[PDB]
């Protein structure tokens, strides 16, 4: 028994889920009217894919 | 102040039959580990008091 033989992998693949729960940036970059700089509007973004 | 919110299809109401002591046993397990809140459930037919 001289050595060992291994079928090396040809390539590499990755699979994460369907990527669907997109964050609502449209509501912040495509809003009809923005707030005044002295009274800026603030929106909390959480539990979504940005 | 609100730092989360979530919704899903309802689970509590899957009652069977109409009358007789109690119809369906609801079983829940709540566990809080490493920030995560884990909720397990099951529903089962039953015909018995106590």
């Amino acid at each position: 028994q001289t050595s060992n033989f291994r079928v090396q992998p040809t390539e590499s693949i990755v699979r994460f889920p369907n990527i669907t729960n997109l964050c609502p940036f449209g509501e912040v970059f495509n809003a009809t009217r923005f707030a005044s700089v002295y009274a800026w509007n603030r929106k909390r973004i959480s539990n979504c894919v940005a | 102040n609100c730092t989360f919110e979530y919704v899903s299809q309802p689970f509590l109401m899957d009652l069977e039959g109409k009358q007789g002591n109690f119809k369906n046993l609801r079983e829940f397990v709540f566990k809080n580990i490493d920030g995560y809140f884990k909720i397990y459930s099951k529903h089962t037919p039953i015909n018995l008091v106590r």
